[PDB]
RNA sequence: CGGAAGAUCAAGGGUUCCAGUCCAACGUUAAUCGGGGCUGGGUGAGUCGACCCCUAAGGCGAGGCCGAAAGGCGUAGUCGAUGGGAAAUUGGUUAAUAUUCCAAUACUUGUUUAUAGUGCGAUGGAGGGACGGAGAAGGUUAUGUCAGCCUGGCGUUGGUUGUCCAGGUGAAAGGAUGUAGGCUUACAGUUUAGGCAAAUCCGGACUGUAGGCUGAGAUCUGAUAGCAAGGAAGUGGCAAAUACCAUGCUUCCAGGAAAAGCUUCUAAGGCUAUAAACGAAUCGUACCCUAAACCGACACAGGUGAUCAGGUAGAGAAUACCAAGGCGCUUGAGAGAACUCUGCUGAAGGAACUAGGCAAAAUGGUACCGUAACUUCGGGAGAAGGUACGCUGUUGAUGGUGAUAGGUCUCCUUGAGCUUUCGACAGUCGCAGAUACCAGGCUGCUGCAACUGUUUAUUAAAAACACAGCACUCUGCAAACACGAAAGUGGACGUAUAGGGUGUGAUGCCUGCCCGGUGCUGGAAGGUUAAUU
């Protein structure tokens, strides 16, 4: 849940931390671990490719089994821990062989309870199903795209979806964001809703908060001069002109899609 | 071989640092080649000087000095010694 | 206060050495450069 | 001067280091002197560092991809320390080197030979190495101080053979031991959806049986060393680090390098003990390094990373005076005008000065008492404002350490000596007792920005920028977006509680009307409309 801090300064006066008493207080296991440095936003010619990127805390690369092909081996959830990587907790799982492997953990998941991948397994948050294996109307997530690659969506702290049915090879679900989507009904998803329901919830309280996680300052455009951006320029206060980023390009309502080969894979979205 | 021994040793060294140190303990200083190792060293003095035995050899090399002559800016040769002890 | 130069050898060297400017097409050209120029230091 | 202006380095420099000799030039003067000229000398390592093995960021990169050319990128790899990986300390010695030479006592790692036993072997598997911030309680030592002991002294002036004065005096690494601490059930057997194949090694699942690892410091040994007047001492108390135990422990979120060395397992196909002898290459080592030797054109009041860290006061690495050590900053001598700079004191008045209390003056410590509006209940606040403070004597309480005794790096009671922190009473001196240095001035109204922060290097530090928070909008993943010519990248090994752009800028109360214009989103009835034909 959410723990306010007490105004004893007046950088822990608006501190609305996210804490959770179930998680793992040790360290990662190792094996399922990997070096990973910063970036600082630059690409492979050293420019900065995404601003507002660069500093914060080294954290270690937990590799999360996206993909579940274990199937038909039941596995025992070993303890949920905390992951810098994402928002969303990890389960380490611990399979009847031994094997161990992060996955991402669902809201409504335990440490000791048994989780099941493949296509006979119970309709339980934390199994991996086949989209046609998953009865309509139940709340899934770490959806697949194409066969075999691995969980791409509904994979942040609280994602869900709603399989909404089914019209054939394909398989309706209505995304987060309002879009109805069909996607191949040969493709996994997991039961149940992602941990971490309370973390847009949460307030950083002070300047330094964003900088502990990697998170640069950023500039108004309208604070700059013209030749640095569009809404540079004027004396005083002044936009002047139609909002628009560095790079000239609208930013008030201006659809940017380019694919026409995904085109068909998109029943419609929602207006509000 | 035995041929590259012979040019090991270039010189004795005579200042009050070598003659000291033969009064006292014996160890002859030597000026030598510029790549000549340790092991060269005590197989050139043993060879070189029958009847006897070296305990140690401590080299070093040491810079020649920028010597001005008329107009111009010269520089010395470097140059290595050696410190050899022999059995007493 | 503090100056522009602050000298260090391993950058001198990494940054306008010999093996710095034969690794490159336009290091090579400032090498003939100074041997055209019958420069006696070629390379820092 | 002495948390350096003393010492050890790294960087950088390169002979400036030491001696002899010279004084033209150089040195802001003279110079017999010098970092100057000239001539000689000087840097000694298996253990310090480099090299070497290993890897980070980042380079280069058989093949590969991309690109008019040049070239760009990239896999396997191969480089790349600022990090990981073997090991010695004391003392003496030179004019100049010293963990290097010499003496003593150690340690690490190899080669060869021999004696035995005997399944060895990896670029691969598993362990290990291997790591964050903060905080706390201890135990220590380095070190200090007094004492003891030894050697000298009896003081130009009252006294000083004593409870007097001065100087000196404490050996390390290593080896035994295993303490204060910290962690911690052990073995055997069976078996195997796993560790890309294999595995007796790990991991997993079952069945019986019931102190160990690490570790500062102390102690013993090392240990008849060395060290002054010509042949001496060398062991007890107390205090005590930011260093060690400790890569520990406890906590928190912002969730904390890699790889190798090392231990084990096997895959294709020599090893372990015992010793004996022999070896451990090469490069650096002088000297400066809060500087006259580096970066600043100068022997320039600037800048320059790390290490050591004495005494008396003191919270202290502040400050004052000193120690070891090092200096007096390379023009002096006079005089004692105006005027300038930097200080000290100032009658009476006390901001009348001035754009403005600019500057100056003032406040300043500890303990205790006491403290308003307002408030986001934290604060405001050290609000404001008061009282005590030196020394001497007596006396009460108390923490630590613990000799001597009574019941084996042990435990309990008593407690000598030393030491800690608090009181009370009495007296006493001065103008003055937080006496020096050091060390808040404080209130009332009001605009602005929530705050910590950032910025015009070198006239602007702010109300400007940022900021947590709010909103709109885009983006379904080969995401939007950005670099790029593309390949390839970042976004992101992220996935709509996410990522981008834009505006606003904590919080409280809130955020009205206008879609005519220009954008943006949606729609297509009609009009017009390119190449082409």
């Amino acid at each position: 849940p959410i723990v306010k801090a007490k105004p004893t300064s007046p950088g822990r006066r608006f501190v609305e931390k996210v804490v959770h008493p179930h998680l793992y207080k040790g360290r990662p296991f190792a094996a399922l671990l990997e070096s990973k440095s910063k970036t600082g936003g630059r690409n492979n010619n050293g420019r900065i490719t995404t601003r507002h990127i660069g500093g914060g805390h080294k954290q270690h690369y937990r590799i999360i089994d996206f993909k579940r092909t274990k199937d038909n081996i039941p596995a025992t959830v070993e303890r949920i821990e905390y992951d810098p990587n994402r928002t969303a907790h990890i389960a380490l799982l611990k399979y009847a062989d031994g094997e161990r492997r992060y996955i991402i953990a669902a809201k409504k998941q335990a440490v000791g309870d048994t989780v099941m991948s493949g296509e006979a397994s119970p309709i339980r948050p934390g199994n991996c199903l086949p989209l046609k294996n998953i009865p309509l109307g139940t709340v899934i997530h770490n959806i697949e795209l194409k066969i075999g690659k691995g969980a791409q969506m509904a994979r942040a702290a609280g994602a869900s979806v709603q399989l909404l049915g089914r019209d054939g090879i394909y398989a309706i679900l209505r995304l987060r964001s309002g879009e109805t989507r069909r996607v191949h009904v040969n493709c996994r998803a997991v039961i149940g809703e992602v941990s971490n329901t309370e973390n847009n919830l949460k307030s950083l309280g002070k300047a330094g908060a964003s900088r502990w996680r990697g998170i640069r300052p950023s500039v108004r455009g309208v604070a700059m001069n013209p030749v640095d951006h569009p809404h540079g320029g004027g004396e005083g206060r002044n936009k002047g002109r139609h909002p628009t980023s560095p790079w000239g390009q609208k930013s008030k309502g201006l659809k940017t899609r380019h694919n026409k080969r995904t085109d068909s894979m998109i029943i419609r979205r929602a207006k509000k | 071989n035995n041929a590259r021994l012979y040019q090991v040793l270039r010189g004795p060294v005579f200042s009050e640092k070598s003659q000291m140190l033969g009064d006292s303990l014996g160890v002859q200083v030597f000026k030598i080649d510029s790549k000549a190792t340790k092991l060269e060293v005590k197989k050139a003095v043993e060879l070189m000087f029958e009847g006897v035995e070296v305990l140690k050899v401590n080299t070093l090399n040491v810079k020649g000095k920028t010597k001005r002559f008329g107009k111009n800016i010269g520089r010395r040769n470097d140059y290595k010694k050696a410190y050899v002890t022999l059995k007493a | 206060m503090k100056r522009t130069f602050q000298p260090s050898v391993i950058k001198r060297k990494r940054t306008h050495g010999f093996r710095a400017r034969m690794a490159t097409k336009k290091g090579r050209q400032v090498l003939a450069r100074r041997r055209a120029k019958g420069r006696h230091r070629l390379t820092v």
